């Protein structure tokens, strides 16, 4: 089920986890010592989630801060 | 019934400063007391492509478009001053000692095992192997990571500090001692019974260190790089800045503390490679691997609750690695 | 539209509101969008003021706001293929030109 | 075998930066006490001669645009008047042990790489890149544009053990071609100081001084710094140039560009010259890139086809492919 983390390096214990789901994909941003998420992301194939994050503003960890932000958001 | 402790810390011993820089000539170099400061400057860099492409979408057009646009950048550079060939790299090293006794312990039954097995092994055998091997880092230039490759003549001075004086001095050639023997010496057994009685707590043990290298006129110095994250933000800004203190650069205390404790030749792996560092699940960051796995029996936490909980000992060597990670200090239990 | 529209509607919450534009710093990045942003004349301006700014019709700042535009929303290369980005280059292309086209006559 | 995730080769061959100061010819082997050239400011009025949209039949846009040119300020960087020779110094170590990376993640592409590069050295030296090396120490390739259109370019090349002096070589550079790679006793003595070098069997540091004869008060040329849009003409719109304590300079990566112009392989045109060792080999004044990934002369493919596959190409390529880990780099995905 578990794919691969999304960024080589932690941000203070944070990352994001790709799995899947059959025909579909779940980003899940999550703690990595305890193992709970904090809000989570469905998208249907590997290409929607690399051309989706390629085009964040940013470079090597801003873009994992965006993307953390960004799944993790207030949905309300 | 003996459970673990839920909450353990161990503070740490061995606690290094910041080292600094400073540049200056080779044969003045008993009087290294006025040397000048090195300093972190700006400079632009024009690059290019040379990344790996992708075989989705790499054509002949977009390769030359790529090259109509390429990337202008402003980096931190340190170098010597053109008339200067040495480099002066200073720091300070407290040896605590005490090192068993946690700082956070819930039970108290745990926590008097706990130190009858420290107990015990010291009274078993002394520190002079962990004091050994740490004198061995010290004696060659280990804290000197990137600086020391390619060097003509490495030169470490120690002196040990009691008052607003110098107790004992030492002077070593770093080159000579080898990367990867841990051969005994006179001076290397002196200072590893300071370092020893240092961590047994009979005694209070500063330690200054000094070191001196040969790299050339106007060269290069590696001081440790700080962090910045571009997050698509204003101006394209700078894309490596370097630590420094005031106007000089320097290398943090954590790098230096990583280059004291490269003791582990114990690995279950090869230990055709070399000592690399006393860590829990013992790492490799750069190496990408990870030595030392919990599927073995030979973790710090597998270890540690079969030998205080089960009375099982293990092997010497791993009781060596076992109190290594005591004398690191770190955040244990659940 | 809403989004140019609204960036006049920004220029407009702007423009009758705080009319005290003097001398600070950073006067070169703010400049061409001080020239954009045209406030009132100064009360010490002497007779050198129909000709230091007169020729200032900033269709610079389309280019910018161009630029903001495209690093605000993703511009997929999947579209740029296909005829979705010649059409979409059309609609800005059009767009922004009827936004310069209300920033001609900024001063005049 | 896969290839390993990350690779990085450290570099070897590290210059430093390059100082400029100026004096008088035949005063040369006292070249020791000359002053730095310094960058100064002036200003500079210029006209419009961008290639304006043809057909343009409305003259009052023209003189229109006349009405307000160019204001512009720009540095500068001059011999003194009573000067007439650039001196250039710099210098330049040599590490050697040119196969290990310094970042791996499998063992056995690793251990298949060292195997890899010590069959080259073991089959053959490295003369043929110490060799290539030294022509472009000989003649004044990092002299980029102050060589063009000079009297005399003279070089010398210090070999240094201790505070000493242990061998000097004093070289012509406008004798000595800019595209035609020809032997000679003394070039043969500095490549085996170089090739003994970079094989890890000593430690080599070199100085290198490069006089030219330009003019009395002309200019001369330093490189250029990036300037950001937060200052004015005045505060340096135009054009600053890079400098240390008060004397101009050339950065260090320019140097080490001028260096490594060795590759004379290329698929599509020999007859150019030899332009520097890159993946993807490229130029880009020339905008174009030679060495296509379309082709099967890139670095990355014939690294992968020699490596994993024990597909040897022909000895030039492998003379590139260990040029381009004597350069070093971020490789691997």
């Amino acid at each position: 089920k578990f794919i691969k983390y999304l960024s080589t390096a932690h941000l203070n214990y944070m990352n994001i986890a790709v799995y899947e789901n059959g025909s579909k994909i779940k980003a899940r941003v999550e703690n990595v010592v305890n193992g709970k998420s904090v809000g989570a992301r469905d998208f249907d194939s590997t290409e929607q989630l690399e051309s989706w994050f390629y085009g964040l503003p940013g470079s090597g960890l801003g873009r994992i801060e965006n993307a953390m932000n960004e799944i993790s958001r207030r949905e309300n | 019934i003996l459970s673990t402790a839920s909450v353990l810390a161990f503070e740490r011993k061995l606690d290094p400063s910041d080292a600094l820089m400073s540049a200056g000539a080779w044969a003045q170099r008993d009087a290294s007391q006025e040397w000048p400061a090195v300093t972190v400057r700006e400079k632009s860099v024009r690059g290019t492509i040379s990344n790996r492409l992708k075989t989705k979408d790499r054509d002949p057009a977009k390769l030359d478009a790529s090259i109509q646009s390429p990337n202008l950048q402003t980096v931190d550079v340190a170098n010597l001053p053109s008339d200067a060939d040495t480099l002066k790299v200073r720091f300070t090293l407290r040896v605590l000692g005490g090192a068993g006794t946690p700082s956070a312990c819930n039970d108290a039954a745990y926590r008097d095992k706990l130190l009858q097995t420290v107990a015990t092994y010291v009274n078993d055998q002394g520190f002079a192997e962990l004091a050994r091997r740490y004198a061995h880092n010290l004696a060659n230039a280990r804290f000197l990571w990137r600086n020391r490759v390619g060097a003509e003549a490495v030169e470490v001075r120690i002196n040990h500090i009691r008052q607003g004086e110098v107790a004992r001095a030492w002077r070593f050639d770093a080159l000579a001692i080898g990367l990867r023997d841990f051969k005994a010496d006179a001076e290397l057994d002196a200072l590893a019974e300071l370092i020893a009685s240092g961590l047994s707590g009979s005694g209070h043990v500063l330690l200054e260190v000094v070191a001196f290298a040969r790299i050339g006129d106007g060269q290069e110095v590696f001081p440790s790089q700080e962090l910045i994250l571009d997050k698509g933000d204003k101006k394209g800004q700078k894309s490596k800045t370097l630590y420094s203190v005031r106007d000089a650069a320097a290398i943090h205390s954590q790098k230096i503390g990583n280059a004291l404790r490269t003791i582990d030749t114990w690995y279950p792996d090869e230990d055709g490679l070399g000592p690399i560092a006393v860590e829990p699940y013992g790492s490799v960051t750069s190496q990408g691997k990870a030595y030392r796995q919990p599927k073995q029996k030979l973790d710090f936490y597998t270890l540690l609750d079969n030998w205080v909980l089960r009375d099982e000992a293990p092997a010497v060597e791993q009781q060596h690695y076992v109190i290594a990670n005591l004398i690191r200090g770190g955040v244990f239990g659940e | 539209a809403q989004i140019c529209d609204e960036a006049l509607q920004y220029a407009a919450r702007l423009r009758e509101l705080e009319p005290g534009w003097s001398a600070t710093p950073g006067c070169q990045l703010h400049d061409a969008e001080q020239l954009w942003l045209d406030p009132l004349r100064a009360q010490t301006d002497e007779t050198f003021l129909q000709r230091r700014l007169r020729g200032d019709w900033p269709a610079e700042v389309g280019n910018r706001f161009a630029n903001w535009l495209n690093r605000a929303v993703s511009s997929d290369s999947q579209i740029l293929g296909s005829p979705e980005a010649a059409q979409w280059s059309q609609e800005l292309s059009k767009e922004l030109t009827m936004f310069k086209e209300i920033l001609e006559d900024e001063r005049d």
